[PDB]
């Protein structure tokens, strides 16, 4: 199966998303037990444009895998995607739970709570992610700015 | 006599004098790149025969007695893909690719065989 | 519709205006002591004694980073190069590698050459070089002169480029050829370095890029 | 005396190329009749 993964993956950079999602789905009958090939599967058919099969297929991923925090990173990024912030809050929200140390879920919970519109969740998970790391606080500062 | 029936079209009796062939040849010396020739020709017979079993058979034999062999391999994928034996047609021709990595039509073939398996 | 069609393709008596071209070739300052709108679309690494060399290497890397930071298509190794002469030293290749240590130097003629040929019809939109006034004065390229074409026939003079001052990275997006476009469409550039600073003798490349538009197992 | 070595048949690619298309069209059969 890694070499199925492999060639998943040199399709997929190459712009040849059906053939890398035929070489996926064959590496995920290899080993029906995973989460990174069923995430890029996942991917795979979001990118062809089959939203409902990707929300199946990382739904199971995470049933099989309740902990699996790249997972739930791709799931919030769907509902993002497909504007179901409802679920998307929770999601995130277990998320941040799971990983607190990393500036990035706070970048993206903040961001989720001002698209709410809760102003003091979002300047607050703003605040701790200027503080966490100043590499990235570029865009963080613009999403100040927004906010304010 | 075989062969040259087999060009010309007529492959029923080719098959017969080949059958023959076998025959007289086959108690006696299976290696000496003999037999090779006449289980290999025997076997195109089949599959342009269209009856797939016994040219299986003898492909399999040949390759028994003879295993790097890259037209053999694409011989068993071009059989194991005309039945629906995917895994042995795709395995055939993953070592037909092994021993000759550029080989033009095994590509499409090997994509085909992938494509198959997948929307089964 | 075909008379209508042909003073579409040949508008006589609508383009010209006055017909009162001045002709001269047009001159662009590259100073960077001056702060200006312009100038800052232009020039990137910012206005500033003389750096140190190692200082130049970390504001070349934070050069490209920026020039890359942006939504951009790096094209630079998508076309055929031949310079006017090598010196068996260094080919092109440090020119593209993207590192400051190395850099190709040409050996020839004081008219030095460099030939950019593409191999398709690619719009460029920035055009991209680096320059060390400091730490390569003697050879450093003083006159610049960028032509255009579709085809070495075809060669045409498009602007100039003074060197007084410029240890950085210097970026050259063109407006006057296409208004509507605001990027170049051509698939011949040459470039030609006539005199270096101080009366040099040849000259170095440290840096060239072009730019257009558009978790694992191991 | 010095037997020539037998001529062996080769697997054209004329043939291949048209199993492969039989396929394609076989699998194409059923997509449309499983919609």
């Amino acid at each position: 199966y890694n070499a199925y993964y492999g060639l998943g993956t040199s399709a997929m950079k190459l712009g040849q998303y059906e053939e890398a999602l035929l070489y996926f789905e064959k590496a995920r009958s290899i080993n029906p037990v995973n989460v990174v090939l069923i995430c890029c599967c996942g991917g795979s058919l979001e990118k062809l444009g089959y939203k409902e099969k990707a929300l199946q297929y990382y739904e199971l991923a995470c049933h099989l895998q309740p902990t699996s925090s790249l997972s739930k990173y791709k799931m919030g990024q769907l509902l993002y995607s497909m504007t179901r912030y409802n679920v998307a809050l929770q999601t995130f929200e277990e998320l941040v739970k799971l990983v607190p140390d990393d500036a990035t879920a706070h970048y993206l919970l903040g961001q989720t709570y001002r698209i709410v519109g809760r102003k003091k969740d979002a300047i607050k998970e703003l605040t701790v992610a200027m503080n966490l790391d100043p590499k990235g606080n570029q865009v963080i500062i613009d999403e100040l700015q927004k906010c304010h | 006599m075989g062969v040259m029936y087999f060009k010309k079209n007529e492959f029923v009796k080719a098959k017969k004098y080949l059958k023959k062939a076998l025959e007289v040849v086959k108690d006696l010396d299976p290696s000496s790149r003999t037999t090779i020739s006449i289980q290999l020709n025997l076997g195109h017979t089949y599959r342009k025969l269209n009856e797939n079993e016994i040219a299986i058979k003898c492909f399999r034999c040949v390759l028994e007695k003879n295993d790097k062999n890259s037209e053999i391999h694409c011989s068993l994928g071009y059989l194991y893909l005309k039945t629906k034996k995917l895994q042995k047609a795709i395995d055939h021709l993953h070592k037909s690719l092994y021993l000759k990595p550029n080989n033009s039509s095994a590509t499409a073939l090997l994509k085909n065989a992938l494509e198959l398996n997948v929307t089964l | 519709g075909i008379n209508k069609v042909l003073d579409h393709l040949a508008p006589s008596e609508l383009i010209k205006p006055v017909k009162s071209c001045h002709n001269k070739p047009s001159v662009l300052v590259l100073d960077d002591r001056i702060v200006d709108a312009a100038t800052k679309d232009l020039y990137v690494n910012g206005f500033q004694q003389n750096p140190t060399p190692e200082n130049l290497q970390h504001m070349f890397h934070q050069g490209i980073e920026i020039l890359d930071s942006a939504r951009m298509i790096n094209v630079t190794h998508l076309a055929l190069w031949k310079p006017s002469s090598f010196k068996l030293g260094n080919p092109v290749d440090f020119a593209l590698d993207d590192n400051y240590d190395t850099f190709w130097q040409s050996d020839g003629g004081q008219p030095h050459q460099l030939d950019i040929m593409f191999s398709k019809r690619m719009d460029i939109c920035v055009m991209a070089i680096f320059f060390s006034m400091i730490a390569d004065e003697s050879y450093a390229p003083s006159l610049v002169k960028v032509y255009a074409g579709h085809s070495p026939s075809d060669a045409r003079f498009y602007k100039m480029l003074e060197v007084r001052n410029v240890n950085g990275w210097v970026a050259l997006r063109f407006l006057d050829n296409r208004e509507d476009d605001q990027l170049l469409k051509c698939q011949f550039i040459r470039l030609l370095f006539p005199v270096n600073h101080e009366n040099g003798k040849d000259t170095h490349l440290r840096g060239i890029r072009l730019y257009v538009p558009s978790a694992i197992l191991r | 005396m010095i037997r020539r070595a037998p001529t062996t048949l080769q697997l054209s690619h004329d043939d291949v190329t048209s199993l492969i298309d039989d396929l394609n069209e076989q699998k194409l059969k059923q997509q449309l009749n499983i919609e």
